[PDB]
C-alpha cells in the first residue's frame, strides 16, 4: 500500500530457498 | 573460544524440530472451554489505565516471549581435552503456523455491519509483531517501555522491577543499559517490555518486525521451501554451550475484538522451528 | 529411499496440466442459475454465531481445500529390481485466473453511495489466502482454529472432530499435534481449520500467504513466464510414490457483500498448474 | 518446428514501435468534445444492475482489451526450403503513459469537501489493472465471469455467448474450458470477461497485475531504462508466424466520480511498446 | 554518430552538481512573506471548474516541470576534425531534499480534530509524483490531459495549443502523436499536460513514479550513498550534444489543505543532481 | 589525502558500540515521572500555530537530531610523517530497539471507542522517520521548512537563523544554500529543519526514509543479522579526521494522542549502532 520504508528502518532480511542452500552454505565452512 | 574445523564423518549433522505455542495471555491451562480454556491462543481482555497515573495492566493481558531449550546430543568424553566438539546451529526453517484459522470470520466478534449487528464477526486486525531466535544461551533481553509508571503486577510476570528490585526510571520509556534480562522462561517475559538485545546476543540470531496501527491488515507467509542460515560474517553459526539449543518467538497476529465495549485481545499463532546443527571443533 | 541419477533417453522428461476449480462453499451442482448454481464459484452467505457459545457455520460457507492427484505414465516392469524409477517434479508454472473478472462493478452488490444507493457495485475485498502445493503424497495438513467451540457440521466436511472421533480441545487454537489429516478429498477441508503441516510434508512442496482485513484490496499477479523450482536443497524435487501427482490449491479473492444485511460471498478464483517431471532413478 | 541458430549479417535484428490507445468504453469518434468525444480515455458512466437477475452493462461501460497485429519485413523465398526464417520478438521495453494527468483535481469530478462542495475534484482511484503480452499469434483468451447471469449485449462486444452461440453456464464464474477466444480485435473483448489462458499462449509472453478496492490510490512507474526478456527457458521468443507481431494490453487506472449520482468512469492510459526482433532458422 | 573508446588522460572524468527547486505555481518572486513568497515551494490554492465545461484552472496553481541546462568544459578545436570527443554521463546520485519537514505538523492547516479545531495541523498527504531525467538534449514530452476541454490560460504556460495552434482534440486524452514537445524552460510545462515521450529521449534516461490518492501518506527515502547507472545496453550513457547537459524533475509529495473551504496547495521539493561524466570519442 | 592500504597487524581493526537516545522533545531530566521525567523519549504536547502568521512552536515539541561524537584509539606519533594511519569506518550494524513497547495499547491515550471511551488505547501511529549517519565529521546539514514564516524559539534549538543571524527568506521552503549547518550538538538541530545535505557530506554515509500520514500504521524490523557496508565506490569508508567518530539519527515512531484535545506526543526510539573500523595508511 501507501506507507513504505527501506532505510533507516532497521532492513529486510532474507531466506534461501532450498535448492541453492549447497552453494551459500559451501560458501561458509 | 577458537573455533576450528567441521567435525566429520557418521552423525556430524544432526536436525532438531520444535514448535513453540504462543504466549497471549492466556494459559494453556484449564482445558475446560468453559472456564477459560477458550481463551488459550490468545490473551484474555485488554483493561486500560484508568487514569495518567493508574495502568495496571493484568498479566493475562499481556503477551509474553515464547522460548524453548532443546537438548542436543552429549558430545565430549574429555572435558580437559585440548580440542573439544560444540553443536553448532547452520540454519533454521521456521513457520507460523494457522493464518487461515483467521478466514473464520463467522464468529460472534464485533460485526461489521454495526448498525444492524450484520455483515462478517470482524477477523483479527491490528498490530503485529513477528520475532524469532535461535542461539546456544538464552535471548538477551533489553528492557524499554512505553511508560515507566506502569504498574505491572509484582508476580506473575518478569519486569524491570522484578530484574532490578526497583521501580522503573524514566531512562526506561529510552534505552537505560541497566535493565536488562535474559529470556529464560517461556511465557513470562512481557513483549512490550522485553527486547532483543542488540549490544549482547552475540550467540543467538534474532529477526523480528513490528507492523502498528489498530485495524491494519495482518498479512503472512508459510512455506516449507526457505531456510534461514544462521552462520555470522565468518561461516560460523550460533554454538550450544550447554548443549541446549534455545528457540524464542513471539508471534502476535492483531486482536479480535467483542460486541461487548470492544474488547479485544491479541491473537497468537505457534511457530515451527526445523534446525539444522553440525559439530564443530573448537579449542 | 536412495535417490540416484536422473534418467535419460526417449520420455524421460514430461509435463503436466490441470487446472483446479475453486472449493468456495457452493458445490458445482446444480447448475442451475436459478436454484444455487449461480453461487459456484463463491460462498453461499456467511452465517454468523447467535452468541459466544453458539456458533455453528454452514458448510456452504466455509472455503476448502481443492485437490487434484494426477496419474502419471507407468514406470516399472520389476518391483523387486534393486534400482527403479520414480517420477520427480522439478518445476511448476502456476497462475490464478480471472481476476479481471473482479472489475465487473456494476452488479448489484452492496453499492458505494449507500445513502442513495448509487456509485459502483462494491467490488470483492476483504480477507485473500492464496496457497498451492506440489506433492508426491496428499498435502499433509495440521488442524488449528478460531475457536475448539465452534460447531461444525458433523458431515459434509472433514474437521478436526472427524479425526479424532472426540470434539476439538482448547490446544486446537494452538498447535496440537493429535489434529493432523491428509488433504485427500477435494472441497471437503475447510481451510480455516486445516493448514499446511510444517512438521511433515518432506515429499510437498507448498507456498502460502494471507491477508486479512475486511475491505483489503485484493491484489493479484499473473504471466506465463514465471516457473517455480520444486527441487529441494539436494536438487531433489517431490517424488511420485505411487506416481500420482498432487496438486493442492485455495485462492480466495475476499468477499463481495450484498444488499441484504450485508451478507458476504466468499470469492474464489481457480488455479492453473503445468508440472514439468523427470524420471529418476531410484535404489 | 525446430527452432535453430539465429540468423546474422545485415537487418537480422529489428525494432518495432507501436502505442496502443486505451478502450475503455467510449469509442475515438466522434471526436467532437460535445458529442461523446470528451469520453475518450474513459468509459460511459457505469450503469448498475436492477436486480439480482437483471444485470446489463451498457457496452461503453466495459473496457476492453486493446490489440494491434504489426506487419515485420517479409522473409521468405522459397517457403518449401528444409530450413526458413522466422522474426523472433527478443525483449520488449513497454510504457504506460500519462499518469501525471492524473494530477489534474481542478476538475468537475466529485469534490472532496462534498458538505461545501469544495477541497479538491477528486481524482482517479480505484480498482487497477495492467496487462500487456507480445506474442506471435493473438493472445488465447480463458472467459470467466463474476456473474454467468450477465446479459451482456449480443452486439458489439464479443463475450462467451458470442463464442460459444449458448448462453453462459455456471462453470463460467470458474474455469470452463469451454469458453475460449482469441483477442484477434482491438475495443471488443471485455477485460472483465477474458483473461490471458495460462492453458496455451505458447508463443506469447503475457503479464498482467490487479488491484482491486473503491478507492485505492493508483500506482505507475515509468521509466525508458528497462527492458522485458521476452525469451523462454530456452532462449526462445515468440516467433511471428505469418510475420504479424501481436500486441496486447490494458491499463485501467481506477475512476473518476462525478457530482451526480456518483457515476464512475473508468480511466485508461496508452501503453507504448518498443520491440527488439531477431532473425531465426527454423527447420 | 558512431561512439568510440572512452578518452584517457588528465581530466577526461567529470563531476557536475546541481539542486533544481520545485516548480509548484508560486514564483520564486515575489519574495516578500506576505505578498505571496510565503507560497514558495508551494502551489496556490487549486481552483476547481465552475461546470463540465469550465475548467479553467489557475497558472500558479499548475506544478510545471523544473528543468535546468548545464554548460559543461569545451572539448573540440577543430569541428571538421574525422573523431571528435562528447562529454558521456555515466552515472547520477540524485536525492530529493527535505522530506523532514514535512514533519512540522504544528502549523495552521486544517486539523485532525475538527470538531473541536485540535490535534494537529494535517501534514501534506495525497498524490505524489516523482520524476527526474539526465540527458544530452532535452527531455522530449508527449502531452496527455484528463480532459481536452480543460480551458489552460493561453499565457505563462506551454500547453498542447502552444505548440499546435489550435484547440486540442479528443485525441489528447489518450496518446495523440501530434501533441509533442521538448522541455526547455524550466517552470512553464504543467506536468498534469507533459510526459516523459517514450518515442523519443533516445539521449535522455527518465525514471518516474506517480501515486495517486487524495490522502495517500507520503514515502520518500534519501541516502548518499545510491548511483543510477545513465549507461544503456550498449554501454553508452547520454551524450551532450553541444556540452549542454539537461536535468529535467518533479517532485510533489501532495498537498497541505487550508482551514477555509478545505483549499488545497501542492507540496514539492528540490532535488539534488550528482553526475559523473566521461569523455567519449565519437566518430 | 591520497589513500593508501589498508594496515595490517595486531589492532589494525576495532569494533565500537553506541546507542543513541532519542531527542524528541522533553530533556532526560528532570527525571521525576510526576515533574516531566515521564514524557522522556517523547515529545512534549504539539501546540498549533494560532494564525496563519503566528506559529510558534514550543522546543520541547520538535524532535531534533540524536547525534554522538565517538573517541577512536590514538594512531599517529610523527604528524610531519610522510605516512600516517587514520581510522576508517568499514561498516555498521544498526537497529532502532523497542519497537514492541509500542504493543502496550492498555494505557490513557484516546481510547478506539471513544462514543464508550471503551476499546484499547490507541497506539503510535502516524509520520514516522528514521534517519542514520556515519562519518569522520558532523553531518552537514541543508535548512528546509514548511514555512519560512514559522517562529521558532530563538534559544534552545539551533535554527537557520542561528545560522544566518537573519531571519529566514521564502527560499528556506526550497533549496537555499545558505541555509547550511553541521550536525554538531545533540537533541538541538530539529528534524523538521535540517536535513542531511546531499552537496557535502563526502566523509559521511547518511540513509533515512520518511513515511508521512496521521495514522499510518508504524513499521519496524529489528536483526542482529544485518551489516551495512560504509565504504564508497572506491573501496573506501568514512575516514575519522580527528579520529573522532561521529553517529547521528532521528528515529521516529509517529504520535501517541492524549484524551483531551487530541493532543499529540511524537514518540522517538534509541538506535544502536556497531562500527568495524580499520585501520588505512593516508599520504
Amino acid at each position: 500500500g501507501g506507507g513504505g520504508g527501506g532505510g533507516g528502518a532497521a532492513s529486510h532480511q532474507r531466506v534461501t530457498p532450498d535448492w541453492m542452500l549447497p552453494l551459500i552454505l559451501g560458501l561458509y565452512g | 573460544m577458537e573455533v576450528l574445523d567441521l567435525v566429520t564423518g557418521p552423525d556430524s549433522v544432526t536436525e532438531i524440530e520444535a514448535f513453540l505455542n504462543p504466549r497471549m495471555g492466556q494459559p494453556p491451562t484449564p482445558e475446560s472451554l468453559t472456564e477459560g480454556g477458550q481463551y488459550y491462543g490468545w490473551s484474555r481482555g485488554i483493561n486500560l489505565a484508568t487514569s495518567d497515573t493508574e495502568d495496571s495492566p493484568g498479566n493475562n493481558t499481556l503477551p509474553t516471549w515464547s522460548m524453548a531449550k532443546l537438548q542436543l546430543p552429549m558430545l565430549n568424553e574429555d572435558l580437559t581435552c585440548d580440542t573439544l566438539q560444540m553443536w553448532e546451529a547452520v540454519s533454521v526453517k521456521t513457520e507460523v503456523v494457522g493464518s487461515g484459522s483467521l478466514l473464520d470470520v463467522h464468529g460472534f466478534n464485533k460485526p461489521t455491519d454495526t448498525v444492524n449487528t450484520k455483515g462478517i464477526s470482524t477477523p483479527v486486525e491490528g498490530s503485529q509483531y513477528h520475532v524469532f531466535a535461535v542461539g546456544g544461551e538464552p535471548l538477551d533481553l533489553q528492557g524499554l517501555v512505553t511508560d515507566a509508571r506502569t504498574k505491572y503486577k509484582e508476580e506473575g510476570v518478569v519486569t524491570i522491577k522484578t530484574i532490578t528490585k526497583k521501580d522503573m526510571v524514566n531512562k526506561d520509556q529510552v534505552l537505560n543499559p541497566i535493565s536488562k534480562a535474559k529470556l529464560d522462561k517461556d511465557g513470562m517475559y512481557p513483549v512490550e517490555i522485553w527486547h532483543p538485545d542488540p549490544a549482547k546476543n552475540e550467540n543467538t540470531r534474532y529477526f523480528g518486525n513490528y507492523t502498528g496501527g489498530t485495524t491494519t491488515p495482518p498479512v503472512l507467509q508459510f512455506t516449507n521451501t526457505l531456510t534461514t542460515v544462521l552462520l555470522d560474517e565468518n561461516g560460523v553459526g550460533p554454538l550450544c554451550k550447554g548443549e541446549g539449543l534455545y528457540l524464542s518467538c513471539v508471534d502476535i497476529m492483531g486482536w479480535r475484538v467483542t460486541r461487548n465495549y470492544d474488547v479485544h485481545h491479541w491473537r497468537g499463532l505457534p511457530r515451527y522451528f526445523k534446525i539444522t546443527l553440525r559439530k564443530r571443533w573448537v579449542k
